């Protein structure tokens, strides 16, 4: 969901609601009543939800912000419902990770805040799947910060504002001052000055080899085949 | 084309221009020149990469380098003197004027100078600028 | 210092993968902890919370320390995830998932992964990432 106000809030928002609460909710609630069917007790699922630390801070991405902070209440509702023997909640508050917003990250690492590549946070959830952490989540369920200290920056979204605005502006001034020192450069120089500056480029043509095997030199050949080779065969045959 | 400035009590009434031709085959590229005096141009500085333009520009020489020129109309008093090489290569451009500001009183003072040389031009970047 | 409220390892990477390799099966034992390392009053960039009776979660040292020391272990030794059935889900080229995944049949686990655009080059990609890790 990108660029959906409070007043966007239509078919899309609702189908990705579901997919990221309500499914999700209904899946849990399936693998209770499969593993209640078969009496399973002494192995729960360890479902490691994907919390957000984002909670309508950015903005204008619709039923997002809502999908990742009803899932908090799994935390509560492992107590007060039946399915806490077959299910243990591992909710990852997941940090900023890259690769929209990949140009910035190196500007907000200034502020003394981590941002991951895709392998060292699935490297940090690879941590909550390791056997310790599983025996921790079967006693209680297990909140998971990797945020990288992101938190306690106070009202990121005009900060990742203000980086966007200062490399978009030097990128445009750059853009316009390469242009218009370029032109001017032109006008007193001629196009005589930078038309012998333009160069030639040599596009390719096919050219459909018969591709024969290559014969190598007799010195090379003979290292390959032995001594008594030579003279032995009847080429006829 | 030649300039004839007639003055009665020493201040100038009229202004007679003529432009006249020898008809031929004039190869005097030495002695061929053009002396006009540019008009002046308002610059009005709303934007941040206004100012980063003008400055950006070599030949944007000012009186005090730290001038704030935000919010300011400037205006060029700028001439021009070309020596030619070719019917359209200039052998040599000069030019220059003095860079005013329309102060709040809207009386014009100057605060900086075009000092714009140069050899072998084909056109005056300045009145590129100017036509953009 | 904005997360503050109020060791050095001999290998060959970039330089001798040979020797490196050389060194893989060997067990590496951890004398110190980096999770006593933390800095007091400085909250760790990875940490866990340990809900307050409150109603609020909050970072806790002790339970912070045992998850990253299990990180430490995991990096210096290697995890293996064996005897794990695992179902994930939006795990397509490029996404958290897809490494995730990449993780556990390097762990050497059972995985099943659904994939919401089913077709031959998602097929293909799954088949090369489970040859090359699984």
């Amino acid at each position: 969901e990108q660029g959906i106000e409070l007043e966007h809030i239509d078919s899309k928002s609702e189908f990705a609601h579901r997919i990221m609460l309500t499914n999700i909710l209904r899946m849990m609630g399936c693998v209770k009543k499969q593993k209640s069917a078969r009496g399973i007790e002494t192995r729960p699922a360890q479902v490691i939800l994907p919390m957000s630390p984002n909670h309508g801070t950015f903005g204008g991405d619709g039923m997002y912000s809502e999908s990742k902070l009803s899932l908090e209440t799994l935390f509560n509702r492992w107590h007060s419902e039946s399915w806490a023997n077959q299910l243990t909640v591992c909710g990852a508050i997941i940090g900023w990770t890259r690769g929209a917003n990949n140009i910035i990250a190196e500007g907000i690492e200034k502020m003394g805040v981590r941002t991951f590549s895709q392998k060292e946070m699935a490297f940090n959830l690879l941590g909550l799947l390791t056997p310790e952490v599983v025996e921790l989540c079967q006693k209680s369920p297990v909140m998971a910060d990797l945020n990288g200290g992101l938190q306690f920056v106070p009202e990121l979204k005009e900060f990742t504002a203000k980086l966007r605005k200062e490399l978009v502006e030097t990128s445009e001034v750059r853009k316009a001052v390469s242009i218009e020192t370029a032109l001017e450069h032109k006008v007193v120089n001629g196009n005589s000055a930078d038309a012998a500056y333009a160069q030639v480029e040599i596009q390719p043509r096919a050219n459909i080899q018969l591709d024969f095997p290559e014969l190598k030199p007799y010195k090379q050949v003979k290292q390959i085949a032995p001594a008594e080779l030579e003279g032995l065969l009847d080429l006829e045959r | 084309d030649v300039v004839g400035t007639l003055s009665r009590n020493g201040k100038p009434v009229m202004e007679v221009t003529s432009s006249f031709f020898y008809r031929g085959n004039y190869t005097d590229f030495e002695n061929t020149f053009q002396k006009t005096v540019e008009p002046v141009y308002q610059m009005h500085i709303k934007t941040s990469k206004d100012i980063a333009v003008l400055r950006s520009k070599e030949w944007f020489q000012l009186d005090d380098e730290d001038f704030d020129l935000l919010n300011k109309t400037l205006t060029f008093e700028t001439e021009t003197e070309v020596t030619f090489k070719n019917a359209n290569i200039f052998s040599s451009v000069k030019c220059f004027g003095p860079i005013k500001v329309e102060l709040p009183t809207k009386e014009t003072v100057e605060i900086g100078i075009v000092d714009y040389e140069a050899g072998a031009s084909h056109g005056n970047p300045v009145v590129d600028f100017l036509k953009r | 210092p904005i997360t503050k409220e109020s060791m050095d390892v001999e290998d060959a990477l970039d330089k001798d993968s040979t020797k490196e390799v050389a060194s893989l099966p060997n067990k590496s034992t951890i004398s110190k902890t980096v999770s006593s390392t933390i800095p007091r009053e400085t909250i760790p960039f990875l940490h866990l919370r340990k809900k307050t009776p409150a109603g609020d979660w909050k970072y806790d040292r002790q339970l912070s320390s045992l998850f990253l020391d299990g990180l430490e272990k995991a990096a210096f030794n290697g995890v293996t995830f064996k005897d794990k059935y695992v179902l994930i889900t939006g795990a397509g080229k490029g996404s958290i998932g897809a490494e995730v995944l990449q993780g556990l049949l390097q762990g050497g686990a059972k995985v099943v992964v659904t994939t919401s655009r089913f077709s031959k080059q998602v097929t293909d990609y799954y088949q090369s990432i489970y040859a090359k890790y699984g």
